[PDB]
RNA sequence: GCCUGGCGGCCGUAGCGCGGUGGUCCCACCUGACCCCAUGCCGAACUCAGAAGUGAAACGCCGUAGCGCCGAUGGUAGUGUGGGGUCUCCCCAUGCGAGAGUAGGGAACUGCCAGGCA
RNA sequence: ACUUACCAACCCGAUGCAAACUGCGAAUACCGGAGAAUGUUAUCACGGGAGACACACGGCGGGUGCUAACGUCCGUC
RNA sequence: UCCUCCUAAAGAGUAACGGAGGAGCACGAAGGUUGGCUAAUCCUGGUCGGACAUCAGGAGGUUAGUGCAAUGGCAUAAGCCAGCUUGACUGCGAGCGUGACGGCGCGAGCAGGUGCGAAAGCAGGUCAUAGUGAUCCGGUGGUUCUGAAUGGAAGGGCCAUC
């Protein structure tokens, strides 16, 4: 909300001060943020995999997706339909309410020292990072829960390149460094 | 991408059609506007024609993209076919859901007479 | 050859049945179908299958 | 000897042998040797014909093998009647076509390498003759 | 080891062209078990189950090729 | 006359790549979505109510021979019939005549209906 | 934590091979239609009577054998 | 005994104690219909996680997949997911393919009744080709066909089935 009217005023301008664009719509976006865990102990028992659902739900809010295995790779002896993970695309508004609740008080939290890596681009625009640390998010207590498995978020602009990308997420609170 | 979905969608029915050897209304929907023509048999000619991008039907409504917009649309077709003789036409969706303003359009012809 | 005969047997008074094949230890339940009886002309639930 | 690594069927038809061969012209080398009848060509001479000529100019010079051993050839024991099935393997043979190129040369003078393929076709049991790169 | 032992009744490939057997929906025109290449050209009636072609009452039988992938269709002309 | 949308003919000389260009209309993006409808979670898709803004993406059009594609003439291989030879293979008379490759071509053409612009 | 007198996947260029390979592709043969001539209907259907089901060699295309056999097993004359 | 490929000489067919592999099943959904979807593999980025699990993007365009051996097919999908369902219906069937015969196979369309879909339409099992055994003898159910003086019954016939 307050960050979805900010990109709206200002910023935006930033960018298009910056990079000369002839067109509003040549600044980068932001379509999604994706919730990644994929714990991966399901093999061991469904009940990590129902317990992981539940923590991530706690994040999100509604509800998370399971995901299957592609193959039934024999070094992780994984089966075919055997779910090993869970996930989110959370999108517009709730997107913003996340991001928004992620920024303002998760990260300083996250090794207010380092905070993340400032190189973490695929080549595209995508920019994503592992939170390793589930407790950072507060909103649920942790002092009940059982496990400290970690989190992966990946945030999908439209940027054209990686330095359109930075550039774009510079514009917003994301320290980087 | 979306259009080619579409095409990908729609072309089983598109040719059977063909096969039956049947005309067929086709209706193309738009954000904007809602197009139906009547289709000859043998695929090539077209008989009779209605839309949302003539000076009729669309200076006599609210806003064209509608289902109020598509049931005009509907009535014109169904009238200009009366007209021209043709019956017993097969409606096709074109890759569109059969519940949307394609809904209407298809709803409004059945009513007026031409034989869905 | 696990798999064995049974025959489905018409709810109506009619003696008319079909025969089919079904496996016993995946799904010992009762089979029901509905099935046109020639006898009476009309469709009919079907029983008797192990 | 030369034979395939793994084959795709390990007995194969007989097959005829005719028309002319495809690979008739001098590629890698500068001097080559190019049989002028058909016939077959077993690894076991193409081995002692490689041999001949890479003793007969000890170290110069590189050698190319144009023909290799593909189908194999069977045989049935001595003492054994007719029929019950098809023998084995016990050697693998080239076909070749008049006009094929089996061995080239570049880094030598051309009055040794004639003598190579001299020494090389006193080996070989089909006859053959020696032909120059040339151009085009 | 082990040989002999190849099945037997291949059945058929081609069965006409044209009006060779014309009359009502025949059951030839067609390869067995091929589908690619031999399709039905709307003129004709569908495959079977086994992918068997037919007619529907009368005309000569004709082969073409066309639409995307250059596959071949048999149609026969109603007189 | 052009420009655009829909449905076809044909099925790469009709494709791909690179550069340029298009917004009156149309098209696509595009705003919101208590509802109709929907996500194995998400108005991403499907769907509904609209027209503030932009041709950036996509799409249409123009140029370009980098690739794909098409492709002669001639020769060669093979082959039906008749005849011949040192006959595991060939030759002659006659008829048919490739594939590959070379010169070269090539940045599609076209029918109907509807709309913008004369 | 560097080195490599070592090997080597994929990819690119060139060069061959395949009954169980094919992004190509004949000549013949076969199916169907029209036409002239020729042929003692040479074609088909029904009915009475049979014989025969050990084949041989030569040419062409092949499997097997050693492209050995007046060997052996198929197709066609 | 049955199925797939080559031998097999570009219609079909074609032998050998010739060269290679499979079958003697499975499914009440793995069938019908409606709606929707598209693969393998590689590269870049990211906690456990790594050569390979899951996530995002980009290459690639079927090298993926099919209940089972091989061939031929399949993007329209015959491949993948979901809703409702029992057409894996009954009596017929012009016409045709393949067999010496017994027989086997494909089949539009008609009558009755049924399922899916708004409708046009589709459905008489499964992408197709293997998963099989004649006759006799007898067993089970139905029948109002026969019933050795007459009325019954026994036995027999007919239909389904073992
Ligand atoms: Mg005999
Ligand atoms: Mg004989
Ligand atoms: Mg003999
Ligand atoms: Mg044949
Ligand atoms: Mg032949
Ligand atoms: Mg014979
Ligand atoms: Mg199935
Ligand atoms: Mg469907
Ligand atoms: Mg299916
Ligand atoms: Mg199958
Ligand atoms: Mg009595
Ligand atoms: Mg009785």
């Amino acid at each position: 909300a307050k960050l979805h009217d900010y990109y709206k005023d200002e910023v935006v301008k930033k960018l298009m001060t910056e990079f000369n664009y002839n067109s509003v719509m040549q600044v980068p976006r932001v379509e999604k943020i994706t919730l990644n865990m994929g714990v991966g102990e399901a093999i061991a028992d469904k009940k990590l995999l129902d317990n992981a659902a539940a923590d991530l739900a706690a994040i999100s809010g509604q509800k998370p997706l399971i995901t299957k295995a592609r193959k039934s790779v024999a070094g992780f002896k994984i089966r075919q339909g055997y779910p090993i993970g869970c996930k989110v695309t959370l999108r517009g508004e709730r997107m913003w309410e996340f991001f928004e609740r992620l920024i303002t008080i998760a990260v300083p939290r996250i090794r207010d020292f380092r905070g993340l890596s400032a190189k973490s681009f695929d080549g595209r625009g995508n920019y994503s990072m592992g939170v390793r640390e589930q407790i950072i998010f507060p909103e649920i207590d942790y002092d009940k829960v059982d496990r400290v498995r970690g989190l992966d978020i990946t945030i999908t602009t439209t940027a054209k390149s990686d330095e359109e990308g930075r550039a774009l997420l510079a514009a917003f609170d994301f320290p980087f460094r | 991408d979306k259009k080619s979905a579409r095409i990908r969608r729609a072309t089983r029915a598109r040719r059977k059609l063909q096969e039956l050897g049947a005309t067929r209304l086709v209706v193309h929907r738009t954000p904007r506007h809602i197009y139906a023509q009547v289709i000859a048999p043998n695929g090539s000619e077209v008989l009779v024609a209605a839309s949302t991008v003539e000076k009729a039907i669309a200076e006599q409504l609210k806003y064209t993209g509608n289902k109020d917009a598509a049931a005009a649309v509907g009535k014109a077709v169904a009238e200009r076919a009366l007209e021209k003789g043709i019956k017993d036409v097969s409606f096709d969706r074109s890759g569109f859901q059969y519940h949307g303003r394609v809904q209407a359009l298809a709803d409004a012809a059945r009513e007026a007479g031409l034989q869905f | 050859g696990i798999r064995e005969k049974i025959k489905l047997v018409s709810s109506a008074g009619t003696g008319h049945f079909y025969t089919t094949t079904k496996n016993k230890r995946t799904k010992p339940e009762k089979l029901e179908l509905k099935k046109f009886d020639p006898v009476v002309r009309q469709h009919v639930i079907y029983k008797e299958a192990k | 000897m030369l034979q395939p690594k793994r084959t795709k069927f390990r007995k194969m038809h007989k097959g005829r042998n005719r028309g002319l061969a495809q690979g008739t012209d001098v590629s890698f080398g500068s001097f080559g040797l190019k049989a002028v009848g058909r016939g077959r060509l077993t690894a076991r001479q193409i081995e002692a014909a490689r041999r001949a000529m890479t003793r007969a100019v000890k170290r110069q010079g590189k050698i190319w093998i144009r023909v290799f051993p593909d189908k194999p050839i069977t045989e049935k024991p001595l003492a054994v009647r007719m029929g019950k099935g098809k023998g084995n393997v016990e050697y693998w043979v080239a076909l070749i076509q008049p006009g094929k190129v089996l061995y080239e040369m570049d880094g030598v003078p051309e009055e040794l390498a004639r003598e190579a393929f001299k020494l090389a076709a006193a080996k070989l049991p089909i006859k053959t003759t020696f032909v120059t790169k040339t151009v085009m | 080891g082990g040989s002999t032992r190849n099945g037997r009744d291949s059945e058929a490939k081609r069965l006409g062209v044209k009006r060779f057997g014309g009359e009502s929906v025949l059951a030839g025109s067609i390869i067995v078990r091929q589908r690619g290449t031999k399709f039905h050209a709307g003129a004709n009636v569908g495959c079977g189950r086994d992918h068997t072609l037919f007619a529907k009452a009368d005309g000569k039988v004709k082969f073409e090729v066309k639409g995307p992938k250059n596959r071949k269709f048999i149609s026969i002309e109603a007189e």
